[PDB]
RNA sequence: UACUGUAAUGGACUACCGUGGCAGUGACGGGUAACGGGGAAUUAGGGUUCGAUUCCGGAGAGGGAGCCUGAGAAACGGCUACCACAUCUAAGGAAGGCAGCAGGCGCGCAAAUUACCCAAUCCUGAUUCAGGGAGGUAGUGACAAGAAAUAACAACCUGGAGUGAUUGGAUGAUAGGAAUCCAAACCCCUUUCAGAGUAACAAUUGGAGGGCAAGUCUGGUGCCAGCAGCCGCGGUAAUUCCAGCUCCAAUAGCGUAUAUUAAAGUUGUUGCAGUUAAAAAGCUCGUAGUUGGAUUUCUGCUGGAAGGCCAAUUCUAGCAUCCUUCUGGACUUUUACUUUGAGAAAAUUAGAGUGUUUCAAGCAGGCUUGUCGCCUUGAAUACUCAGCAUGGAAUAAUAAGA
RNA sequence: ACUUCUCCUGCACCUUAUGAGAAACCAAAGUCUUUGGGUUCUGGGGGGAGUAUGGUCGCAAGGCUGAAACUUAAAGGAAUU
RNA sequence: GAAGUUUUGUGAACCUUAACACUUAGAGGAAGGAGAAGUCGUAACAAGGUUUCCGUAGGUGAACCUGCGGAAGGAUCAUU
């Protein structure tokens, strides 16, 4: 009845068991610090949107009104979201990409780059403990995924310990207590 | 049905020959019966 | 088959087995946390008996 | 072979629906048959009855008896077989319980080890896994 | 079924308007001077255009005051049929508003001066002779001027006077004269017409071209001559019906975006 | 043919009159667990299956039929009658139609509250004011879609970064305020006093012979009980049963059953196979159907407008004997084919733009001590056989033969 | 009539293939994943079954057309030891 | 302009007969498959001890047998 559309982000390979891919995989959860297999197979979704786009449109021809739009629309959003390096533009380029490319530019590695976190599980729980200033307002989720005019400006909330606020509540029992 | 292969008697087998003529004598018979019976 | 083979002996080996408690141990990691001690184990059979 | 020339959608359309109904399975949906035949409705699951508390022995080579209970669907009154998943239960049924009955998985036809086409998922309600659990 | 249908719903509506998917089932209704498709009710003008209104109860609120008026005349009705080529006057504020296409496809209230907006432009749909032998136009707009000039045919264009009834300057329908389209696929677009085809049984289409010489087609139903070959008796909304590319359109949006 | 009848056209109907009409390109009849379409699922292309259900048509208000009033109904929250159910009766009579909103019985594998309000969205009316189970808000809700807790970091054994309950100090789940939200509550978002050390605030669901990732472990049972989608385990040493321990896979989800799609080049137009595996009529004639040989203004040089790129590629006028009736269309046998163009509702689908905190979404926003605020603000665009139109030299039908 | 040599048209045969095939073998079973010259008929795991019922031809014997319920993990082909 | 009434048309509902469709009982008859082991032969696979098989016909407890014409899928690619 009510006119909401709705999707699914990722969906299930057709092996459930192969060595070769189950190695692969947990690299990439080991390397970025990952809850589950969900979160690796929904970049893989979201890389396959941009992939197969770049596939329909690389067929055609370089002076096709069709192409010089829709390829320069695509290329604009790869170097807003620093995907893909703005010295090469080429429509060639985004078959390229792979997973570990949108990995790193998360907000879990972005923490961590930036250093500020000291290891990976650790980048996972500032973000979600309500710290970590992303611009202007806070930012609570891991899979942000940031767009390279943005990446100086993460720093620490104003609120919070790390920030410069009233000290969470336990280091209070320990000082009242005091 | 069986068409060609009908008599292949690829492993021991009664024989197609003699097991055309064993169903024509169950049919005929089906006949006669289901006549009687008018 | 044949309806009168006798159901006598159903729940032989259920009510026959001896049992026995499972042991309390400490919890294991779930999650984020339990793929970190998959990774590690692993890189630093699975399953190699006596 | 085949016509190939533009004009012969007819030979080509009319070969298909003709020869699509030499496949088994096909037939098993396009048919009429397939809603008289089953004792369900072409349905998932269906309530029953049971009438009697039967055993059965599997075919060679394996040997013994593998406790099923005879039910007539409340919908049609039609008697089947359903065999009683794990390690006794058998106890469970009580003549004249309701159980659920669901599909063995293999679309009727038979299982392992003879004539036997369903399995029966819940008696009173409560479910086979709870009880041989024992939660 | 039986009798005419007193609703009409969301979605359902015209896509020009422009009402959102969320926010209501229904939509408003507009029977008037115009079409259902080829117009936009008052209501949507005020709160979902102009932004004077919020709601639908606010418009209420306005229009029994007696402030708006259309063609000199007060209209009490909140769903009135304001269709292309209408005046809309307001006392307070001292502005005034000529519907317009607008060239992506939509209507947008022009603003115009106060000497502009007592005439308005009427495209004559046919001529006709009513009683006692008298001539007669009727227009798109469902009005009839009577006694006319021998002069004026079908499918052309005429200046009302508005503060009085009466007719001011024709206008011609030949090679070489300004002409809106109000309809289909080229829509808010303005060119000259360089040739029509006649087709002798239904359907006649229209060649014309644009000012920077591109080239396009529509029938004559929605092809609707302004004035004469370069000029024009009206003032024009931005970028006067060129219609500019897709990347074109692209380029220019968000170049302004950035500021 | 001529009435009649209708809002008008009609074998719509009535008189006479003729003997036609449809069909092998599937008429007529039967089945549908059939309302149609916009659409949905399905990871090359081509397809296959679904569409009761948000929009647009259609039909119906227990079954059929009849009718009044009116612009409009063969209306059912209007009436008359029969049939089938059923209510009250003082027994003469009277009244009833939830495939509207809740709710109940019954059928079933299978589905929510007898709740609050017109504040938003629209509609009706004599109408700025009244009304609306249309519609909206809450409750039930693992049908479903999206995000992501169950820990992190230190110092104090293996040494070539991981472990070790050894202590150690550093955010919301929850419970109650505040304001905000709301028609009135409620949730979200903010900020608050309390609020974790086996972080007892304790993650489960299926497996561990092969296919299929993961134990020749240890007890009990002895072709028994049982497992087992298929192949196969069990007859006294079980890598499969019933347990324990350890490990694997997915994870706030996971298993099972039925139907369906891919895998299926196992329905094959793209694209299968037919000597022996499934399958060439015993053999010729033959009507539709399908498919049909070659051949009819080709070459050359001189321009013109464009044109990508450090002259090619398009299109076009002439001249080798090339129409004209006029001032754009008429003729060139006719179509198919291809090209461009018209017109064709949105939603959905692809897609331009935009930090809903991300995201599924949504169609919004963004600048800024300025006040007739500005960006003469955005919400693009594509997509939608047969039919209408048009440029064209091939290909293929088709016509013909002054 | 016979000898030598060329031409088409027959039934075949021998030899060989960087042609094909699962192989046996094959001047067609070749020119087919480098997949489209034209066209007719037939087949879709093994049974049940060329059975049942209905139709139609036949003097009969039977012919042509031709199912389902249930059943089953293999039937079948060519070579090797 | 009421009740009542004349003749038309629209026409529910019920009944008789028939046909078609779909479920369903039935003494007896006669198939197929399943058991899990029985009785009687020995038919096929080797020249399977009468080579195997086809079409058709007749006969016999049962597999089967014999007559006429075919086939090699034969046990022979072969000798004036």
């Amino acid at each position: 009845k009510s006119y909401r559309t709705y999707s699914k982000t990722a969906r299930s390979p057709k092996r459930p068991f192969e060595k070769e891919r189950l190695d692969q995989e947990m690299k990439l959860l080991g390397e970025y610090g990952l809850k589950n297999k969900r979160e690796v197979w929904r970049v893989q979704y979201a890389l396959a949107k941009i992939r197969s786009a770049a596939r329909e449109l690389l067929t055609l021809e370089e002076k096709d009104p069709r192409r010089v739009f829709q390829g320069t629309a695509l290329l604009r959003r790869m170097v807003r979201l620093g995907l893909l390096g703005e010295s090469e533009q080429k429509l060639d380029y985004v078959l390229g990409l792979t997973v570990a490319k949108f990995l790193e530019r998360r907000l879990q590695t972005k923490v961590f780059k930036l250093g500020l976190a000291k290891s990976i599980h650790h980048a996972r729980v500032l973000i979600r403990q309500r710290h970590i200033r992303v611009g202007k307002h806070i930012v609570d989720i891991p899979s942000f995924m940031v767009r390279v005019d943005s990446e100086k400006h993460v720093d620490y909330a104003i609120t919070s310990p790390f920030g410069g606020g009233r000290p969470g509540r336990v280091k209070r029992r320990s000082l009242k207590g005091g | 049905a069986h068409g060609a292969s009908r008599y292949k008697k690829a492993r021991a087998k009664m024989r197609w020959k003699w097991k055309k003529k064993r169903t024509r004598r169950l049919q005929r018979k089906r006949r006669k019966m289901r006549q009687r019976s008018r | 088959g044949k309806v009168h083979g006798s159901l006598a002996r159903a729940g032989k080996v259920k009510n026959q087995t001896p049992k026995v408690a499972k042991k309390e141990k400490k919890k294991p990691p779930t999650g984020r946390a339990k793929k970190r001690q998959q990774f590690n184990r692993r890189f630093t059979g699975p399953n190699a008996q006596t | 072979g085949k016509p190939n020339g533009i004009r012969t959608a007819r030979k080509l359309r009319s070969r298909r629906r003709v020869q699509k109904w030499a496949d088994k399975t096909y037939k098993k949906a396009h048919l009429g048959t397939r809603w008289k035949a089953n004792p369900f409705g072409g349905s998932s699951h269906a309530k029953g009855i049971v009438v009697e508390k039967l055993g059965i022995e599997a075919k060679q080579p394996n040997s013994a008896i593998r406790k099923c209970v005879r039910v007539q669907l409340i919908k049609n009154g039609k008697k089947i077989t359903a065999f009683v998943p794990r390690d006794g239960s058998l106890n469970y049924i009580d003549e004249n319980d309701e159980v659920l009955v669901a599909g063995f998985g293999r679309s009727g036809h038979a299982v392992g080890d003879p004539g036997v086409r369903f399995k029966v998922v819940k008696v009173a309600g409560a479910s086979l896994l709870a009880l041989f659990k024992e939660k | 079924a039986r009798g005419p249908r007193k609703h009409l719903k969301r979605i359902a509506a015209p896509h020009h308007w422009m009402l959102d998917k969320l926010t209501g089932h229904y939509a408003p209704r507009p029977p008037g001077p115009h079409k259902l498709r080829e117009s936009a009710p008052l209501v949507v003008l005020l709160r979902n255009r102009l932004r004077y209104a919020l709601t639908y109860r606010e418009v209420m609120m306005i229009v029994m005051q007696r402030l708006i008026k259309v063609d000199n005349k007060v209209r009490t009705d909140q769903c009135y049929p304001a269709g292309f080529m209408d005046v809309i006057s307001i006392e307070k504020t001292k502005e005034n508003f000529r519907m317009l296409f607008d060239t992506k496809g939509r209507f947008v209230p022009h603003p115009i001066r106060e000497e502009e907006a007592s005439y308005k432009l009427c495209r004559v749909k046919k001529v006709v002779v009513g009683p006692k032998g008298v001539p007669a136009l009727i227009t798109h707009d469902g009005r009839t001027m009577r006694y006319p000039h021998p002069s004026i045919k079908a499918h052309d264009c005429i200046r009302l006077d508005l503060n009085t009834g009466k007719i001011v300057d024709t206008l011609k329908f030949e090679a070489g004269n300004m002409a809106m389209v109000t309809g289909g696929h080229n829509v808010g677009r303005v060119g000259v017409i360089v040739h029509r085809e006649r087709h002798l049984g239904g359907f006649d289409i229209i060649h014309l071209r644009d000012a920077k010489n591109n080239e396009f087609a529509t029938r004559i139903s929605n092809v609707f001559v302004i004035g004469k070959g370069e000029k024009a008796w009206i003032s024009l909304p931005k970028e006067k019906g060129i219609r500019l590319s897709i990347m074109e359109n692209r380029q220019v949006l968000l170049k302004k975006q950035q500021m």
